């Protein structure tokens, strides 16, 4: 169906224990394809993923030198806001950036994104428009005039409506087998008694791709959704995620719970109930 | 500054079999800032050279690591997993639950 | 490829 292709750029200073640090990860759907860490023995863009090996070595050589200016200019960064916000030299803090491209399944451009965050709160933000720009603060602003004056709104529009498809559209048909490749979840219903009054049934999903899922209890027919658990959707380490809902229902009453099942990797929604 | 403690959810990434060789994972989630120590324990003591995934952030921007190593499950073994981060005064010690 | 950006 539709896809992405997200850069995840994590800068962070250390007074007193050398320069910041800066890591970019990018990732395809839920799938991380390359790595550029600035603190590794000898930083180079690296692959993570397997169909990404095939690209020649002008690739590497042209994003670990992209990665290399970033991270200067990422320390840059640091210091600027640093003087926005009138922060001591003392304090570590945090610059994040994520940026990329959404396309659909004719593969057109669906969005673009851009959007940082400094000490893990909103700082800037490319709107969807991709020709302007919503600063939180008036330390963002200042970002934000920079910017207006350099023209780094065009600069984003061209990249994301060129470059980042056109370079989603080639990893999407190099990793075909797999990034286009929904896996459903494989289910189960659990049961364990609390006490003599409640039991816990829990519906598990697992070995799912891509994460996105819907995992719900209903009672009766209708949705239980204050209470139900619900755990953050976890990687397995395979390219695979899991997840469970847990419900707390009344000794006897287990029949009247049913576990519904959403992926895009299934045929057809699930209905799941406690087979005891 | 406000810092956000991690989740953390242990589990296997294969279902759990006695004597099988199998994957125990730790993720840590939801935590800002980004340093974290995250060690795996088998009866108490640190397993040497576990691995983890690479620095990234949820759309909240919000931090995520999956610290991972293979393990053979058995009855009597136990596993946990031990977080440290500043958000916590002393480190929070999760165990691992073949049901979770 | 990435983006090389610009200075905040």
């Amino acid at each position: 169906g539709s896809h992405s292709m997200r850069y995840f750029h994590t800068s962070v200073s250390r007074p007193g224990r050398g320069e910041p640090r800066f890591i970019s990860v990018g990732y395809v759907d839920g799938t991380q394809f390359v790595r550029f860490d600035s603190d590794a023995a000898s930083p180079r863009t690296e692959p993570r993923a397997p169909w990404i090996e095939q690209e020649g070595p002008e690739y590497w050589d042209r994003n670990t030198q992209i990665s290399k200016t970033n991270t200067q200019t990422y320390r840059e960064s640091l210091r600027n806001l640093r003087g926005y916000y009138n922060q001591s030299e003392a304090g570590s803090h945090t610059l994040q950036r994520m940026y990329g491209c959404d396309v659909g399944p004719d593969g057109r451009l669906l969005r673009g994104h851009d959007q940082s965050a400094y000490d893990g709160k909103d700082y800037i933000a490319l709107n969807e428009d991709l020709s302007s720009w919503t600063a939180a603060d008036t330390a963002a602003q200042i970002t934000q005039r920079k910017w207006e004056a350099a023209r780094v709104a065009e600069q984003l529009r061209a990249y994301l409506e060129g470059t980042c498809v056109e370079w989603l559209r080639r990893h999407l048909e190099n990793g075909k087998e797999t990034l286009q490749r929904a896996d459903p979840p494989k289910t189960h219903v659990t049961h364990h008694p609390i006490s003599d009054h409640e039991a816990t049934l829990r519906c598990w999903a697992l070995g799912f791709y891509p994460a996105e899922i819907t995992l719900t209890w209903q009672r009766d027919g209708e949705d239980q959704t204050q209470d139900t658990e619900l755990v953050e959707t976890r990687p397995a380490g395979d390219r695979t995620f899991q997840k469970w809902a847990a419900v707390v229902v009344p000794s006897g009453e287990e029949q009247r719970y049913t576990c519904h099942v959403q992926h895009e990797g299934l045929p057809k929604p699930l209905t799941l109930r406690w087979e005891p | 500054m406000i810092q956000r403690t991690p989740k953390i959810q242990v589990y296997s990434r294969h279902p759990a079999e006695n004597g099988k060789s199998n994957f125990l994972n730790c993720y840590v989630s939801g935590f800002h800032p980004s340093d974290i120590e995250v060690d795996l324990l088998k009866n108490g003591e640190r397993i040497e050279k576990v691995e983890h995934s690479d620095l990234s952030f949820s759309k909240d921007w919000s931090f995520y690591l999956l610290y991972y190593t293979e393990f053979t499950p058995t009855e009597k073994d136990e596993y946990a997993c031990r977080v440290n981060h500043v958000t916590l005064s002393q480190p929070k010690i999760v165990k691992w639950d073949r049901d979770m | 490829d990435e983006l090389e950006i610009k200075a905040y």
